[PDB]
RNA sequence: UAUUCCUCAAUGACCGAUAGCGUACAAGUACCGUGAGGGAAAGGUGAAAAGAACCCUAUGACGGGAGUGCAAUAGAGAACCUGAGAUCCGAUGCGAACAAUCAGUCGAAGGAGUAGUCAAGCGCACUCACUCUAACGGCGUACCUUUUGCAUGAUGGGUCAGCGAGGAAAUGGGAAGAGCGGCUUAAGCCAUUAGGUGUAGGCGCUUUCCAAAGGUGGAAUCUUCUAGUUCUUCCUAUUUGACC
RNA sequence: CCGUUCUCGUUUGUACAGACAGACUUUUGGGGUGCUAAGAUCCAAAGUCGAGAGGGAAACAGCCCAGAUCGUACGCUAAGGU
RNA sequence: CCUUGCAAGCUGCUUUUCCAAGUGUCAGUAGCGGAACGUUCUGUCAAUCGGAGAAGGUUUUUGGUGACAAGACCUGGAGAU
C-alpha cells in the first residue's frame, strides 16, 4: 500500500479517496492556471479544464487526487516560479474514465520484396476533471451591482 | 463518471446455458459478477439467456450510447477486464483524441494580440 | 569517406571544411585527449584484489 | 555539445576503478571493435559498464578509445553529484507584473 | 465415491427386462477398471471413421477431360497468351489439377490398441453407473412396444446400446430396428464409435463372458 | 465431467501439426517461389537426388570386390550366459539334452533358425554344471568351457 | 487485410482508387504507409512549432531563443517547449517574467 | 481369373449450373472445316396462373392507377427467387475557372446537417458531442517481377465478378506422440447398424573382423547393467505427369 | 598463462535449406592489367548496400551519423547546422 | 520472448505453471522454425436456433496483435450449425 503510494507520488499525484455525492468540488471558473506535470508531460490547466494523460495504474473511476509537480502559478497580477516544483501549492483533480483510445494501424512493407506487417494497438489513457488550484491568491468576489 | 456522475447504467450479461462457446462467461456468471455486483451499486446487472447465440456483453449509457463486446471462447478474466473496461468508460464514440487538453478557458491574462503593452 | 569528386557520372559532392564541421571534430578532439590521459593516469599500476 | 556533460571536474589520477560508456553508434565500425565492445559488456549507446583498473581492461579501452568516455571512479562519483545537486530543489521565485 | 484405474474387479446387479432380480456378477477389473484415457479413445474413432470412408470421389486429369490435344494456335504472332490445349488446369471446364482420385482412407492400428481402447469405454460406462447387465435379452414377443415401454421405464436415458453375446434372436432384431435410440448388437461386434454413440450401455451375462474371455487370450502371433 | 467420454471432448496429447500449405500469402513465410528460391533445376524441380555434377561419381571411383557365395550357412550365435540365465530361471532343464529345438522353445533363438545354431563364449563364468549339448557349430573357448565342467 | 476493410480505408479517395480492389489496394497500402511515417514526423513538426512561438515571444523583449532556453535550464526551472509556447502564446505576462528570470540566469554573449 | 457393349438393387466426410459427363435445357445439336475432324451456349415467377378485367397518356402499354396474390421490381414469354461488383444517368450538402505533380498523409480556418444530458428555476452549458465537406500549411517519384542496382524511358496488368498452381499412392531418411515388452502381421477367412481373426513374412535378440573359407570372453565386481518393434501426425527423398 | 564477457554465439549427431550473376567507397598512399583512363577489369584488407528504414550530403543503393516491437503535441544528443 | 527470483502443484524432488522485476532482446531478402484465423464437408446432431424471420446482401457500431469476430436497423423469405 505504502509502495503504491511512493511510485504514485514518483509519477506526480496522491489518491486522496472516493467522491461524496454530497461534494460540490465543480465551482465555476477561476482566473488562475497552473502547470502541472503527470509522468513525462505537463499541463497548463485552469479548474474545469480536463486532461487526457497515460494511464495511472493507482487509482479508480471518481477518485479526489491531489497532483504534486506543481510547477508554475500564474494569474492577472503575479507568476510564482517553482525550481522546479513548489511544494506548498496543490492542484485537486478527479478521476472521470479509464479508456482506450482509438485503434492505430502499424503497416510496414518492402516493395519488390515480398515483406508486409499489419498490427493494431491501443492506448489506453486516464481523463482527469480540474476542480481546483491552491497556492496563488485568486480575485475576490466583485459583485457588481 | 462525468462530473462525479456515473455514465454507465446498465449491464447485460447475454449468455447460452448449452452453447460451448458460453463456457467463460458462465463462470465469470458463477465467479466474477457477484463481486461487480457488489462494488457497483449505482449500476444495474440484469442477465439475459440468449440459447444458439454467442454471448455479449452490453453496456447502455447515460448518453443513449450503446456498447456490444463479444465475449465467446474468452477466459473468464478476459470477461472481467472487458466487463470492467465498459464500467470505466464514459460511453463515447471510439474516434481518434483530437486534444489531450480540452478546456473553455485558454488564457487567463489574455491571449497575445499585436495591442498588448509591456 | 569518398574522396572521388571530378570523375564518372554518379556525383559524391565534396563536404566543404566548414567552421561547424571544425568545432565538431574539435570536440571529438577533446574527448579522445581526455581519454588518453584517464589512460596515461590509470596505466602506472593495476588494480589489487583479484 | 554532448561531451560537455562528461567534462571532468576532478584532476585526474590513478584510479581503483573505471567507468566506460559508450558514445558512439556500432554500425560503419570495424567488427573487431565491436566484439571488443561486446567484451567489454556494451552493446547499446550510452550504457556504461564499470570495470576494476588493471592491463587487460586498458588494452580493450585503448582499442576502442573514440567510441567511448572512460571515467576514474572519482570522475564519475563527482559528475553524478553535481548533476543531482544541479536537479535539487531552490526556493521559488514570484514575481509580481501587473499593472499595464 | 471411488477411483477409477485401479485395476480392481466390480460387482454388478443383474437384472432383466421384467425389472427383476436375477443376482449379482463380477466384472473383470482388467477390462472394467482400466485408466480412462481420452488420447486412445481419439486414435481409435478416428480409426473406426477412417475405415468407414467410402472414398468414391473423382475428378477429371487433362487425358481424361473431352477436348482435342490440338494446339489451339500458333505459339508466336498472334498477340495471346500461349497455352497448348484449352483443358489446361486454368481455364473454364479445364481438367482438376490435383483434384480428388477415388482411394481407400483407411489407416492401419494394432490390435492391442484396439482393444485397450474396448476396455476404456467399457470401464467408462461401468464408472459412469450407465452399465446394466442382464440375465438375457428374451421378449415375450417381437413387437417394438414391449422394448419402447422399458425404455420409457428407464431412468435418464436417451440412447440405448444392446449387446448380446451370440447371434441376435429374431424376436429382439424385429422389436428394435424401427427405433433410432435402440440400437443392438453382438458382443463380436462390439467397438468404441457405438459404445460412445449411447450413453447407457446394456450387456447380458454372456455379452460380458465373451469379451472377458477375448481380452483374457493373448494375440495368436 | 467424471470418466466421461463424450465424441464432444476426444483429443490428443499434443495439438496436431498440421500440413505445410506452400504457394499462399505472404504472411505464411512460405509463399512466393515456396521454399525453393529463384530458378535452376531445383526450383523447376527437375533434379535427381545424388547426381553430382558431372564429376565421376564416388560409385564409379571405387573397385569392386570380391564375389557372392550363394551357398553360404548362417547359424545363430548363443551365448553360454544367456543359457545360464535361462537355466537358472526353470527354463531349460539342464539335466537332458539342450537341443536346439530347447534353444528355439525359450527364445534363445530368435525367429528364423537359418542354418543352425553356433554355440558362442560369452558369459561362460556362469557356467557351473555338467552341461550337454547337440548344436550346429561351437566355438573353442564355449567347448573348452563346457567339458571343464563336466559336460560335452 | 479483407477486401470489404481495404474499400473502408479507401473512403473518400479519388476516382477508381475507391472503388476497384486492384487499384484500391495500393493506395491504401501507401496510405497507411505514410500515416506510420506522419507518428513519427508530427513530433518534430509539433516541435518546431513551440520552438517558433517561444522565439517570436522572446524576440519581443529582446532574448533569443537559445540564451531564453538555457537560463531556464541553469535555474533548474523545467517547463518544457510545448508550455513555454502555450505561455508564450496566451499567458504573456508570465512569459515576460520567465524572459527576465531566464536573462537575469544567462544573458549569453553580446 | 479378366472385362463391361448391358440389366436389376444399393451406397457415398462425391459435384451442385464457369462445378459435375462435352450435354440438368431436344447436344455430339447449333456453329466451324472439302474432308478426316473440332465443338458450344443456355437451369429457378408464384403454393396455385389466380399471368394484371377496366381507366388514363402514347402509334403501340413493358408506364401510372386499379385489381390478384403473403409479397408485383414476385409482372415473364427458353424467362420474372435472392439480386453483389465493375459500369451509366440523377438528387442533396460542402469544395471547385490565380494555380501544377502516384492524388494520399499529418495538421486545419470556415461551411452544412443533426442528437442527447441535466441543476436550477422550464436555460444553458455540457457531451474533446456526432456526421459530411476541406480553403490553407508540412511531408510524399505506384505495384509486381527480375536484378549489383528500377520512379525508371526494363516486364506484366483496361476494370469487375467467378475460377486458377506443394497434390495422391507405395517405399526410404528423421522428428514428435503413443501401445506392447520381443514387436507387428500380408493375402485370406468369419461377420458387417461392427468388428474379430489369420505366423506365411518382416525387424530385433544376434557376435562386431572377413572377397570367401575361417574365426568370435560385452561392461561391472558387492543384492549387477546387459534389445527393440508397430502405428499416428508432420518435414524430406525415390518411382510415378509430381507445384503450375 | 592470466583478465573481461555469463552470452554457447564453441565442437559434434540428426533433419530442413538457400546460395555458388554481386555493387560501390577507402589519394594511383596494398598492388597487377589498362593510358598512374573509365561508373574498366582482376586479386589483398576494411566498411556500407545487397537483406536496412531514420537524420545529413539540394535531389542520392554503396559517402557521413546511426540500427525502425508499439504509443505520446515530453527530454538529451550524433553527423550536420544556427 | 528471455533471464533471475518468488510461490504453487508434481514424481521428476524436479518439470510445468502463476506472479514480480529487469539500462535484457525484438530491421530483414533467399530460407528455416513456432503459433493461429477463415472457407467447404463429416461426427458430436432425430441435438440446438429459426414467421419472436435462417442463409445471402447493403449500412452502421463495438472487440482482438492479426488473419477476422460480434451487436443492431434495413433487404430477404427457409434454412443454419
Ligand atoms: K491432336
Ligand atoms: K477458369
Ligand atoms: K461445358
Ligand atoms: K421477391
Ligand atoms: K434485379
Ligand atoms: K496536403
Ligand atoms: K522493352
Ligand atoms: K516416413
Ligand atoms: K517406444
Ligand atoms: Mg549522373
Ligand atoms: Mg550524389
Ligand atoms: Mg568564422
Ligand atoms: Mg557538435
Ligand atoms: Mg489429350
Ligand atoms: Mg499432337
Ligand atoms: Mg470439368
Ligand atoms: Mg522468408
Ligand atoms: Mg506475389
Ligand atoms: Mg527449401
Ligand atoms: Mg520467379
Ligand atoms: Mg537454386
Ligand atoms: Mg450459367
Ligand atoms: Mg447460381
Ligand atoms: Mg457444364
Ligand atoms: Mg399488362
Ligand atoms: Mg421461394
Ligand atoms: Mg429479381
Ligand atoms: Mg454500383
Ligand atoms: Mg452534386
Ligand atoms: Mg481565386
Ligand atoms: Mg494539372
Ligand atoms: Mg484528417
Ligand atoms: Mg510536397
Ligand atoms: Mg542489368
Ligand atoms: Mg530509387
Ligand atoms: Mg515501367
Ligand atoms: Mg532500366
Ligand atoms: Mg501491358
Ligand atoms: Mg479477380
Ligand atoms: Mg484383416
Ligand atoms: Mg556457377
Ligand atoms: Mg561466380
Ligand atoms: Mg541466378
Ligand atoms: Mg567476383
Ligand atoms: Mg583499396
Ligand atoms: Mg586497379
Ligand atoms: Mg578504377
Ligand atoms: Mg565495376
Ligand atoms: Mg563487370
Ligand atoms: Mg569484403
Ligand atoms: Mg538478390
Ligand atoms: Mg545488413
Ligand atoms: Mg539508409
Ligand atoms: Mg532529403
Ligand atoms: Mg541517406
Ligand atoms: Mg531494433
Ligand atoms: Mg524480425
Ligand atoms: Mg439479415
Ligand atoms: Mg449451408
Ligand atoms: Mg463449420
Amino acid at each position: 500500500p505504502a509502495e503504491k503510494v511512493e511510485e504514485a507520488e514518483e509519477i506526480g499525484y496522491k489518491v486522496m479517496g472516493p467522491l461524496k455525492p454530497s461534494e460540490r468540488l465543480f465551482k465555476p471558473y477561476e482566473p488562475v492556471f497552473a502547470i502541472v506535470q503527470i509522468g513525462s508531460h505537463q499541463f497548463k490547466v485552469s479548474n474545469g479544464d480536463s486532461i487526457f494523460t497515460e494511464k495511472l495504474k493507482f487509482c479508480d473511476i471518481n477518485d479526489k487526487l491531489v497532483l504534486t509537480k506543481v510547477l508554475l502559478l500564474g494569474s492577472a497580477s503575479q507568476t510564482i516560479i517553482g525550481r522546479p516544483i513548489l511544494p506548498d501549492a496543490t492542484v485537486h483533480a478527479v478521476v472521470e474514465e479509464h479508456a482506450l483510445d482509438e485503434k492505430v494501424l502499424i503497416f510496414k512493407k518492402k516493395r519488390r520484396k515480398n515483406y508486409r506487417r499489419t498490427t493494431g494497438h491501443r492506448q489506453e489513457l486516464t481523463k482527469l476533471r480540474i476542480t481546483d488550484i491552491q497556492g496563488i491568491e485568486k480575485p475576490e468576489p466583485k459583485i457588481v451591482h | 463518471a462525468l462530473r462525479g456522475v456515473w455514465q454507465l447504467q446498465k449491464l447485460v450479461v447475454s449468455y447460452c446455458n448449452w452453447g460451448g462457446s458460453s463456457r467463460g462467461i458462465r463462470a465469470f456468471m458463477e465467479s466474477e459478477l457477484p463481486a461487480l455486483i457488489e462494488k457497483n451499486p449505482q449500476l444495474e446487472v440484469v442477465t439475459e439467456l440468449s440459447r444458439g447465440q454467442h454471448p455479449y456483453l452490453k453496456g447502455i449509457y447515460r448518453n443513449r450510447n450503446e456498447r456490444v463486446v463479444c465475449v465467446k471462447n474468452m477466459d473468464p478474466d478476459q470477461v472481467l477486464l472487458n466487463a470492467t473496461r465498459l464500467r470505466n468508460s464514459l460511453g463515447r464514440k471510439v474516434v481518434k483524441l483530437r486534444t489531450r487538453h480540452v478546456t473553455k478557458h485558454p488564457s487567463v491574462q489574455g491571449t497575445w494580440t499585436t495591442a498588448v503593452k509591456f | 569517406i569518398v574522396k572521388k569528386h571530378d570523375s564518372g557520372g554518379l556525383i559524391w559532392k565534396r563536404i566543404k571544411l566548414t567552421s561547424t564541421r571544425k568545432a565538431n571534430a574539435k570536440t571529438r578532439l577533446r574527448r579522445v585527449w581526455q581519454n588518453e590521459a584517464v589512460l596515461k593516469a590509470c596505466g602506472t599500476s593495476d588494480a589489487s584484489v583479484s | 555539445s554532448g561531451f560537455r556533460a562528461f567534462k571532468a571536474q576532478v584532476p585526474i589520477q590513478w584510479s581503483e576503478s573505471l567507468y566506460i560508456t559508450l558514445v558512439r553508434g556500432l554500425p560503419g565500425t570495424r567488427k573487431l571493435h565491436r566484439r571488443t565492445l561486446e567484451a567489454m559488456g556494451l552493446r547499446r549507446c550510452h550504457r556504461t559498464v564499470l570495470h576494476s583498473n588493471t592491463s587487460s581492461i586498458r588494452g580493450m579501452i585503448q582499442q576502442v578509445k573514440r567510441m567511448v568516455v572512460v571515467e576514474t571512479e572519482e570522475m564519475f562519483k563527482a559528475r553524478k553529484e553535481a548533476e543531482a545537486n544541479h536537479k535539487a530543489l531552490r526556493p521559488p521565485l514570484v514575481v509580481s507584473h501587473s499593472s499595464p | 465415491d471411488r477411483t477409477i484405474g485401479q485395476y480392481q474387479d466390480l460387482v454388478i446387479p443383474v437384472t432383466n427386462f421384467q425389472n427383476e432380480d436375477k443376482g449379482f456378477m463380477v466384472l473383470a477389473g482388467d477390462v472394467f477398471d482400466v485408466p480412462v484415457r481420452k488420447d486412445i479413445i481419439h486414435h481409435v474413432v478416428r480409426w473406426q471413421l477412417a475405415k468407414r470412408q467410402q472414398g468414391t470421389h473423382s475428378t477429371k486429369t487433362i487425358s481424361e477431360v473431352s477436348g482435342t490435344g490440338r494446339k489451339p494456335w500458333n505459339q508466336k504472332g498472334t498477340g495471346r497468351a500461349r497455352h497448348g490445349t484449352l483443358r489446361g488446369p486454368q481455364f473454364r471446364g479445364g481438367c482438376v489439377m490435383h483434384g480428388p482420385r477415388p482411394r481407400s482412407h483407411a489407416i492401419k492400428m494394432n490390435k492391442q490398441v484396439r482393444r485397450l481402447g474396448l476396455k476404456i469405454a467399457l470401464t467408462a460406462r461401468a464408472a459412469e453407473g450407465k452399465l446394466l447387465v442382464f440375465d438375457d435379452l428374451a421378449l415375450p414377443t417381437h413387437k417394438t412396444k414391449n422394448i419402447v415401454n422399458y425404455y420409457n421405464q428407464m431412468e435418464t436415458t436417451k440412447k440405448v446400446l444392446v449387446v448380446e453375446g451370440g447371434p441376435i434372436d429374431e424376436k429382439l432384431k424385429l422389436a428394435t430396428q424401427n427405433l433410432h435410440y435402440v440400437n443392438i448388437l453382438p458382443s463380436i461386434g462390439l467397438n468404441v464409435y457405438s459404445i460412445l454413440l449411447h450413453d447407457t450401455l446394456v450387456m447380458s451375462r454372456d455379452a460380458v463372458n465373451k469379451i472377458v474371455e477375448r481380452m483374457h487370450t493373448p494375440i495368436n502371433r | 465431467a467424471y470418466s466421461l467420454l463424450s465424441l464432444n471432448d476426444l483429443r490428443d496429447n499434443v495439438p496436431r501439426k498440421l500440413k505445410t500449405r506452400k504457394g499462399r500469402g505472404i504472411g505464411s513465410g512460405k509463399g512466393k517461389t515456396a521454399g525453393r528460391g529463384h530458378k535452376g533445376q531445383k526450383a523447376r524441380g527437375t533434379m535427381k537426388f545424388g547426381f553430382e555434377g558431372g564429376q565421376t561419381p564416388l560409385r564409379r571411383r571405387l573397385p569392386k570386390r570380391g564375389f557372392k557365395n550363394k551357398f553360404k550357412l548362417h547359424f545363430q550365435p548363443v551365448g553360454l550366459g544367456k543359457i545360464a540365465k535361462l537355466i537358472n530361471a526353470g527354463q531349460i532343464d539342464s539335466h537332458e539334452l539342450i537341443t536346439m529345438k530347447t534353444l528355439k522353445d525359450v527364445g534363445a533363438i530368435g525367429k528364423q533358425i537359418e542354418d543352425g545354431v553356433r554355440l558362442m563364449g560369452r558369459g561362460a563364468d556362469e557356467i557351473k554344471w555338467p552341461l550337454h549339448f547337440e548344436v550346429s557349430r561351437v566355438t573353442v573357448r564355449a567347448k573348452e568351457v563346457v567339458e571343464a565342467a563336466g559336460g560335452s | 487485410m479483407n477486401k470489404k476493410e481495404i474499400f473502408k480505408l479507401a473512403k473518400g479517395f479519388r476516382g477508381r482508387a475507391k472503388n476497384c480492389i486492384r487499384i484500391a489496394r495500393e493506395r491504401v497500402e501507401k496510405a497507411l504507409q505514410y500515416s506510420y511515417r506522419d507518428r513519427r514526423n508530427k513530433k518534430r513538426e509539433m516541435r518546431g512549432l513551440w520552438i517558433e512561438r517561444i522565439n517570436a515571444g522572446s524576440r519581443q523583449h529582446g532574448v533569443n531563443y537559445g540564451n531564453f532556453i538555457h537560463g531556464l535550464m541553469k535555474e533548474n526551472i523545467q517547463l518544457n517547449r510545448k508550455v513555454l509556447s502555450e505561455l508564450s502564446m496566451h499567458e504573456p505576462y508570465s512569459f515576460k517574467a520567465l524572459v527576465d528570470v531566464s536573462r537575469n540566469s544567462f544573458p549569453g554573449n553580446k
